[PDB]
């Protein structure tokens, strides 16, 4: 039950690849999985078998220009927080800002991942990203990140 | 060449002309304009909504090749005079293959208490009367919203040699404007009565007229 | 073509009033936004008609609420240079720009034309109201750069608004400025003046009075 890439939140037309140690929404599949170009229906619960029966692994396919991706949303103090501002069809994104609690925290001329190497309590809040695709101003939905000790 | 269009189409949604909403004889329209439509994905699907309820009476215009190698694609929706002035919201939903989702745009009349225009005609300055042409002035103030139409007449016939300033926000949050009608001095000296016609929602019958002549 | 991300540059002219009154200093302002923390160094080269000039006063970079830097350079300008139509060029260099960004501005071109200025009292119908409108009509001017003001007993009047320039059918501009005053002051016979500053007036200045008669 491994995701390649690790992003569990993806965007329509993203390639996902799933690995084993299938049941799509507790139901049989076409082969014994490569998603070539996602849609909203590719969302939901996923499990695998050939060995035992795996845990549940959730995949959210979203619709939008931008999607703020993280490996998870709950982090220990001093853990590294890796945020990716993912654009639809990997469309070139420029003048990119990652916001926290409605304030610009980090700015990039060209789309770049915003890596925080050592999480602190101060890193909790709602995050989103925005940027320019050509001359269109676009933003992602917000996500909540919480930090514990 | 052809431009890159990384963000796909953009939408601009425009209101009816003020006079069109105020005269029952005329046909007010909301116009949904889509630009940066590529040659490869040139189809645009329009859905229209009035206060969230879908309507089906829009006119679909033929697409227009622009000089930058894009299409301009337009849908026009005729509205009801009362709905616009009562503040219904007009929603244009634009679908196109180059986008991740539909673009939605909404427009309505500006909100806030309507205020009646006060209308004042002002003769030419004594110093202008040495010229061959003179300026007749119409001041329209104290009005809200800014949507207003202004015209001139003399003796039942339109006078068109005029220019009107845009609306200007005054210190009390109302608007004012000025309209300047330029006439031949002979016509003013003869005693012809000129009139400044103003149309606005807060006027009785949406119409008032003030006149101006020599004394 | 079009360019990708990087700093952006905006170049602003002097205030019209500052270019016409010799007691004032006109400035040309080059603003650079979206400067990253990673490459915050910004160099300004300033050219007048082609000739590099130094003497531009560069403010130090300022942290914006969105986590970018903004840097302003201000070139003081000679009144007559701006009026004679000289081009002012701002060149901005920075490591994140592949090529430096250049911006040029100057006074609008075309044959200057003298405003005529006419003051107009309130309509008789407005004399019913608590306040009244004194109107200043300014027409025949070119270019649109202008400043208009109201005065009484050598002090500026507070409560006035001026329309933007509107293009007349002959290619010149007009506007109206409305001064609102309490009716008492008008009927007591106080004198009000519309002042107009434009490059095509003698001494870049004229004024016209208005009072009850
Ligand atoms: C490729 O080319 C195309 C076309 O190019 C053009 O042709 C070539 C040859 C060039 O010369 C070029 O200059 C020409 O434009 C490009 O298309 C243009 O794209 C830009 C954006 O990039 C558009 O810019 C917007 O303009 C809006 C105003 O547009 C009107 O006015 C202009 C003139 O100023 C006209 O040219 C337009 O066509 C619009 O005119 C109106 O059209 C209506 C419909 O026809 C008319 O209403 C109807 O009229 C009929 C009768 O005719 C009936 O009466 C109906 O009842 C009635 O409905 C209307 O009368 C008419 N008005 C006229 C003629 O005056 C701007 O509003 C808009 O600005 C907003 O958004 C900007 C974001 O880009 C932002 O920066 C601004 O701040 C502003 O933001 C808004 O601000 C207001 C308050 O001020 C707020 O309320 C808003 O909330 C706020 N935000 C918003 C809305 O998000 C744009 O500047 C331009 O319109 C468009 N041109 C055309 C012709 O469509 C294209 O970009 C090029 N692409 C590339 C990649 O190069
Ligand atoms: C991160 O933040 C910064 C700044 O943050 C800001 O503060 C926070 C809290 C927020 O509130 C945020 O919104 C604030 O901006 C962001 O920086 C902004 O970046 C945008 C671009 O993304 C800039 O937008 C341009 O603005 C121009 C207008 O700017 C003036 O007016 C606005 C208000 O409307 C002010 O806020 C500005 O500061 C500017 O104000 C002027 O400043 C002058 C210099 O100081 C003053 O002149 C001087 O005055 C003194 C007296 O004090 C002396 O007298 C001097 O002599 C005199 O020089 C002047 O008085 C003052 N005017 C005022 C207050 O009115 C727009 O012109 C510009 O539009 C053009 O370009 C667009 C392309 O982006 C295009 O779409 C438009 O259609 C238009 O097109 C051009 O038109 C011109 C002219 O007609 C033509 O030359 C060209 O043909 C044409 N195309 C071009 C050039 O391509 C933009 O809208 C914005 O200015 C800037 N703000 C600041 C403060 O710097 C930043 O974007 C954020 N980054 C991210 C990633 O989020
Ligand atoms: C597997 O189960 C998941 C989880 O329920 C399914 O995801 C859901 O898919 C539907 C339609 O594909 C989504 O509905 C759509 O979105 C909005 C909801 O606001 C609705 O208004 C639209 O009309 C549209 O029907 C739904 O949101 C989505 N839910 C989540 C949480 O992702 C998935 O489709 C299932 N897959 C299969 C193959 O059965
Ligand atoms: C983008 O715009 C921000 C806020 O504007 C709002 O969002 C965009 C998508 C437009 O639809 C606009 O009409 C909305 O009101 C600005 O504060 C910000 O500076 C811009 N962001 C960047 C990264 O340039
Ligand atoms: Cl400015």
């Amino acid at each position: 039950v491994f995701l390649e890439p690790q992003w569990y939140r993806v965007l329509e037309k993203d390639s996902v690849t799933l690995k084993c140690q299938w049941f799509h929404n507790e139901s049989l599949i076409s082969s014994q999985y490569f998603i070539d170009a996602a849609t909203v229906d590719d969302s939901g619960e996923y499990r695998c078998q050939t060995s035992t029966l795996s845990d549940p692994v959730q995949l959210e396919v979203h619709i939008g220009w931008l999607l703020l991706q993280a490996p998870r949303w709950v982090f220990k103090e001093e853990d590294p927080i890796h945020l990716r501002c993912h654009s639809w069809k990997n469309t070139a994104l420029h003048k990119v800002t990652y916001l926290q609690n409605g304030k610009g925290r980090k700015y990039f001329h060209h789309n770049s991942d915003f890596y925080i190497p050592k999480a602190t309590l101060k890193d909790s809040g709602s995050y989103f990203c925005r940027g320019l695709v050509g001359s269109k101003n676009v933003s992602s939905e917000t996500v909540q990140i919480t930090i514990t000790q | 060449p052809a431009p890159e269009l990384l963000g796909g189409p953009s939408v601009f949604l425009f209101p009816p002309k003020p006079k069109d909403t105020l005269m029952i004889s005329r046909t007010p329209e909301v116009t949904c304009v889509v630009v940066d439509v590529s040659h490869e994905d040139p189809e645009v699907k329009f859905n229209w909504y009035v206060d969230g309820v879908e309507v089906h009476n829009a006119k679909t215009k033929p697409r227009e090749e622009q000089y930058n190698s894009t299409y301009r694609v337009v849908s026009v929706l005729t509205v009801l005079h009362q709905d616009w002035l009562n503040g219904k919201e007009y929603k244009c939903k634009v679908s196109n293959k180059a986008l991740p989702a539909p673009i939605e745009k909404t427009i309505s009349k500006a909100k806030g208490q309507p205020r009646e225009p006060q209308v004042y005609t002002l003769p030419p300055s004594r110093d202008e009367l040495t010229k061959n042409q003179v300026s007749l002035t119409c001041l329209v103030k104290g009005f809200y919203p800014s949507d207003i139409a202004v015209e001139w007449e003399s003796n039942g016939q339109p006078e068109n040699n005029y220019k009107t300033t845009p609306p200007v926000l005054d210190s009390d949050g109302s608007f004012f404007l000025y309209s300047k009608l330029t006439v031949d001095k002979s016509r003013w000296q003869q005693g012809n009565v000129f009139s400044c016609s103003v149309m606005h929602e807060a006027l009785h019958n949406h119409y008032t007229q003030k006149s101006l002549s020599l004394s």
